[PDB]
């Protein structure tokens, strides 16, 4: 089942991709030998959007986000420019 | 056996059957130092000589077998020699492989080691290897068996298991000499017409050096080498086991790709089986006074003769002491494409 | 800062040029001011065949600009910057869908030449305004017009292989966010062929750069999983060609592929953010 | 919106340097983010290594780009590129490149020699070799002629009768156009990221590769049929063994629309692994004063 996760880069905004790929190729076919698809479909591992850019001078800060059970860690991304791009499939 | 199913759907058109084995790394380390290779087919005839087209192994080293006894690295050999119904097995018959990863070292086999081990150890959908998923089912340990190499005193294990007909057929097969006799015979041929060639270009002249290379020679030149000393270039002809690997080859080879200096290095008296099959270049940015620095060095070996060959068809012998005597590289031109098709295209 | 562009045209105009401008004046056109040379004028011109690429390398290589204001001379229009929002409507002769697409594209009408060429008989300028449609829609109907001309052209070769009917249930048929369109019917034709002479070059050169990419990684995981998918009735034809011609081969693959993939991207790729059904407008920023 | 950006040396420029650096203004330079080395692309490009050509084209890609627009002696002060603004960018680069047609420029490292866009910098231990800037066809092919040389040196090696090295060092050559041809440098090992590219465009292909729509495969074995199209000519009038035997089965409706959808979708990833480099779309390039007015495609 799926997963949604965040990426935060200084790099290149067409060198994505590659990282990207690198970054999850020791998890696609470790558990992709017990799958194999069907009717094709399945072939699209994770996409992938640019929500947009924030400063280099300002960094995350973490902080508490607390809901009335109890607590969680949270990131604080100030100055924020949201550009939302496409999904682009790794 | 990654390589067994990786080269039997890409191998299939140049060859029929495909035989999975295994290669000790202690058998093949005298090939090839530090294992450099990480192949090309290439099975040559016991009476019907010939010359047949190179097919492509892929081996890839550094993986186990299924058995901890031995570790070794992986191989294939296509079998492809016998006519229209493969029934008929070809007795004492060779295969010569070139595997290699930057062309280094050479494996022969025969035949008739390969097939007695192999009779002995028995909207779309995606696309599925059939042979995949029908080795896999196997894995087990009498697959593999070990079998003794006629040519290097070792054992060569073969991996065959009962996979499917193309297999199938293959232990069904069998039926009713002089592959190695001619290679050696061919390469002293080409030797005593070389040193004919030395002998009559002694001859025509007086017997005499002109050292085309300078190096600076004691006074007790004529005594701690003896009057007439050429032990060495009597023995020189024994000495020359193998062509493959000579630089005397290595002319013929760079013809069509321009002309270089090769050098066939042999110990005065077997201080060991030295060097074969070495470049002289002109090419880099060490230039002409680079590849004379090299040729000073090579001069200055005191406990070495030295052979030479040009690309552009001449030979020249390097006495150690700086002496040399020219000759004379030219045969006839069928065996240029002898050559030429024993190690590649023409 | 103005980013309005002004063009005088040549001669007095009329009525119902007042009227199509009227119809066209929320609708875009790109740029090159020359009144011959407005936009999209100098392709949809009769004595040539209006073709595909030719069209889209050139609406990728001038601008865009949305046309404003159409005086008795005046062609009153502003240009796009990356940087600020504009207001889009449709304006369209297909008048397809906004709900609330997050990517736009910006393609050569298709679904008819004269459906958007307008025509002036006083002016013969001829100008035409490329249909801008949302990306799944772009998609959908790409495909479902090259695989129509292509089975067009398979059955002017050969009628038997196949049909009309059971490719007029589906391929005619686009289907997206609830909304079921229909659409139906030279420049298809040759941009078909780019596509079909990529994919007979695709095997020859999907086995020479596996079979030279093959060993690279001498145990990999993931090299060994894209190895074993594949077809094993493809991989075996690939000794036997002569090398310069597997080169021409090759170069001629990748300079295709490469004008292919880019024009499977959407080409001008408009973003919209909050689109008004009542007035039929959204707002609008290149991207 | 800053754009004067000084670069501090930490040494004196001499007057050697200062013409020839006084001689590349306006052209473009890479940034790190100023410190002496790592601006420019000497940093990832020396001597030491082979020219690959993609982890320069890596740092070209990472990192943003910069006008050069004065160099002072001891300092010299550059211009960035941020997007929405209008640069003016001349074309002082030793191989010319005719901007006629005014299409969208294109960042490339050196690869027609580092000799034409280098600068000694006897101030300070660097060298620092200018990026190359040319239209995008003509940066596409580079990028095709370049992996293809990189795939294809191994596998010409690799075979045992090597009669013909040289013929893909002139098959592929010099640089494709017309009113002059253009020689270009050619690297024996594509080394680590080069291989790691191909890699991944193996990946693709492979993946692909498992869908094939086999209608187009009627067209063109109709075409081989039909009269000898020119776009044909690379076949010769012959059938190969693949195109005859992917052609036994039938042709339906049901394959190919899935087909074509995986195919829109990796052909717009492969878009986004050829959408390579920081780009720039041109608008009124003025030929008569060489200047090329690009905002930040």
């Amino acid at each position: 089942g799926p997963r949604f996760t965040f990426f935060q880069s200084s790099r290149g905004h067409c060198q994505i991709m590659n990282i990207l790929r690198i970054y999850y190729s020791p998890s696609i076919m470790h558990r992709y030998a017990v799958v194999q698809p069907l009717h094709i479909e399945e072939l699209t591992f994770g996409a992938v959007a640019c929500l947009g850019t924030f400063s280099a001078t300002d960094g995350w800060r973490r902080s508490a986000f607390n809901y009335r059970g109890s607590s969680l860690p949270v990131v604080e991304i100030d100055s924020f420019y949201s550009n939302v791009s496409d999904w682009e499939v790794i | 056996m990654d390589v067994h199913i990786d080269n039997q759907v890409l191998s299939g058109l140049g060859t029929p059957l495909l035989v999975h084995l295994f290669v000790p790394d202690t058998v093949m380390a005298e090939l090839c130092p530090n294992r450099v290779p990480n192949a090309w087919c290439q099975t040559l005839f016991s009476d019907r000589t010939g010359l047949t087209r190179v097919c492509r192994v892929f081996a890839a080293r550094g993986m186990l077998p299924g058995r901890p006894s031995h570790r070794g690295t992986f191989t294939s050999v296509p079998v492809y020699c016998d006519e229209g119904l493969p029934e008929l097995y070809n007795p004492f018959h060779v295969a010569a492989l070139r595997f290699y990863d930057e062309l280094v070292g050479e494996l022969q086999i025969y035949y008739l080691s390969l097939f007695e081990g192999a009779k002995r150890a028995l909207l779309s959908r995606v696309p599925v290897s059939f042979s995949k998923t029908r080795r896999a089912i196997r894995e087990s340990r009498a697959l593999v068996r070990g079998i003794a190499h006629i040519f290097s005193p070792h054992a060569l294990y073969v991996v065959t298991y009962p996979e499917l007909s193309a297999q199938g057929r293959l232990h069904r097969m069998t039926a009713v000499l002089g592959a190695p006799e001619r290679e050696f015979r061919f390469l002293i041929s080409v030797a005593l017409r070389i040193s004919a060639s030395f002998r009559e270009k002694l001859a025509m002249q007086a017997w005499t050096a002109q050292q085309e290379i300078p190096v600076v020679i004691p006074t007790s030149y004529s005594r701690i080498y003896k009057n007439s000393d050429l032990i060495r270039e009597a023995f020189f002809t024994v000495q020359t086991r193998v062509s493959w690997e000579s630089c005397w080859v290595k002319a013929t080879i760079s013809n069509a790709p321009d002309a270089c200096l090769w050098i066939d290095s042999h110990p005065l008296y077997e201080e060991g089986a030295s060097a074969w099959g070495k470049v002289i270049d002109s090419r880099p940015p060490g230039g002409l006074v680079g590849a004379a620095s090299q040729l000073v060095a090579l001069g200055t070996d005191g406990h070495c003769v030295h052979l030479a060959t040009t690309s552009d068809g001449q030979a020249f012998l390097v006495l150690p002491g700086g002496f040399v005597i020219k000759g004379q590289l030219a045969l006839t031109p069928e065996e240029r494409g002898y050559i030429l098709a024993r190690h590649g295209i023409r | 800062m103005d980013l309005k562009v002004v063009v005088s045209l040549s001669s007095r105009l009329y009525t119902d040029e007042i009227a199509k401008m009227q119809q066209r004046i929320g609708c875009i056109l790109p740029l090159a001011q020359n009144v011959q040379g407005l936009g999209l004028g100098q392709v949809y011109s009769l004595e040539t065949v209006p073709d595909y690429v030719s069209m889209y390398n050139y609406l990728s290589d001038c601008t865009l600009a949305v046309l404003d204001e159409v005086s008795v001379d005046s062609l009153i229009l502003t240009k796009i910057v990356p940087g600020q929002t504009y207001a889009i409507k449709n304006k369209y002769q297909p008048f397809f869908q906004w709900h609330g697409t997050g990517s736009l594209s910006v393609m050569p009408p298709v679904f008819g030449r004269e459906h958007a060429t307008v025509k002036l008989e006083s002016n013969d300028v001829d100008i035409v305004f490329p249909m801008v449609l949302p990306t799944p829609i772009a998609e959908e109907v790409l495909q479902k017009i090259l695989l129509f001309n292509v089975y067009s052209r398979v059955v002017m070769q050969a009628p038997g292989n196949a049909d009309m009917l059971d490719v007029h249930m589906h391929l005619g048929s686009v289907s997206y966010l609830g909304h079921h369109y229909e659409l139906a019917l030279a420049l298809l034709d040759n941009l078909s062929l780019y596509f079909c002479i990529m994919v007979t070059l695709l095997p020859r050169a999907s086995m020479r750069l596996v079979r030279g990419l093959i060993r690279h990684e001498h145990h990999d995981l993931l090299n060994l999983f894209q190895e074993m998918v594949p077809d094993e009735i493809a991989r075996i034809d690939l000794d036997d060609l002569s090398v310069a011609d597997d080169l021409s081969r090759m170069r001629v693959m990748m300079t295709y592929l490469q004008s292919l993939a880019s024009l499977f991207n959407l080409g001008p790729r408009l973003a919209t953010a909050a689109y008004s059904q009542e007035t039929l407008t959204a707002t609008c920023w290149l991207r």
